[PDB]
């Protein structure tokens, strides 16, 4: 009985594939969340930016 | 068939969050993971070591603590 | 045996075919991020430019 | 019926071997960029911090 053995074979290898998809997942879970904490700080950084804009502005019209 | 990396890898599905290093990373030092806490092992030297802070490199600290290592020293 | 092994495998084999599903359109979401998160720097470091470009102007002109 | 059945699976799983060798090139990959996203994104706000620094001290030799 050699293709229960093959069938055997199979099993296992799709053992490992499942685990390291598993890991893939989280290696990209881990980049979505510095991700999208980086792109958040970066929403309070155009603040800052435009509120130095015009604070620059005023400099240039006080000159 | 796939690397010996990959199937390093694979053991890694049961792995902690909030641990500072990545089970890619981990992996390709030459470490399997233990199952135990965030807990790897050298398959080849047998080197053991857990409690990763931030910024910590696996490799290295692989080189250090076993030059010995026939893996450590292909790597 | 073999008729058990093949069906039980045939799930497995289908849970495998649908984790890959999901972890591939997760990775072209973060690449569509990642994309976009880069297209809002480009607009911002032109925006600093020019800023510490006439920061700088300012600057010489009093000292 | 059982024959094909089996031959369809060592047929998939062979293809499994090389979908996942794919998803860990493209899974590191974009972690990479994200990694990058996140450092370009570091380096824009102490340019942010700079360009404020020097208009609160231009504020101050001016008012
Ligand atoms: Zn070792």
């Amino acid at each position: 009985f050699m293709k229960e053995k093959l069938l055997a074979e199979l099993e296992g290898k799709l053992r490992v594939f499942e685990n390291i998809v598993a890991v893939l997942n989280k290696e990209v879970e881990a980049s979505h969340l510095a991700l999208a904490t980086s792109i958040h700080q970066s929403q309070l950084d155009r603040e800052r930016i435009l509120s130095l804009e015009q604070r620059v502005v005023e400099l240039q019209q006080t000159l | 068939m796939l690397s010996c990396e990959l199937y390093r890898m694979s053991t890694y599905s049961t792995f902690p969050a909030g641990v500072p290093v990545s089970e890619r990373s981990l992996a390709r030092a030459g470490f399997y993971y233990t199952g135990v806490n965030d807990k790897v092992k050298c398959f080849c030297c047998g080197l053991m070591l857990d409690n990763w802070k931030r910024g910590d490199s696996p490799t290295e600290k692989h080189k250090k603590l076993y030059p010995s290592c026939r893996f450590v020293q292909s790597l | 045996e073999l008729l058990q092994r093949c069906e039980s495998l045939e799930k497995k084999t289908a849970t495998f075919e649908n984790i890959v599903c999901v972890l591939n359109r997760e990775v072209e979401r973060v690449a569509m991020t990642a994309e976009a998160c880069s297209r809002q720097h480009r607009l911002d470091q032109d925006k600093i430019e020019a800023l510490s470009s006439k920061v700088q102007q300012l600057e010489r002109s009093i000292g």
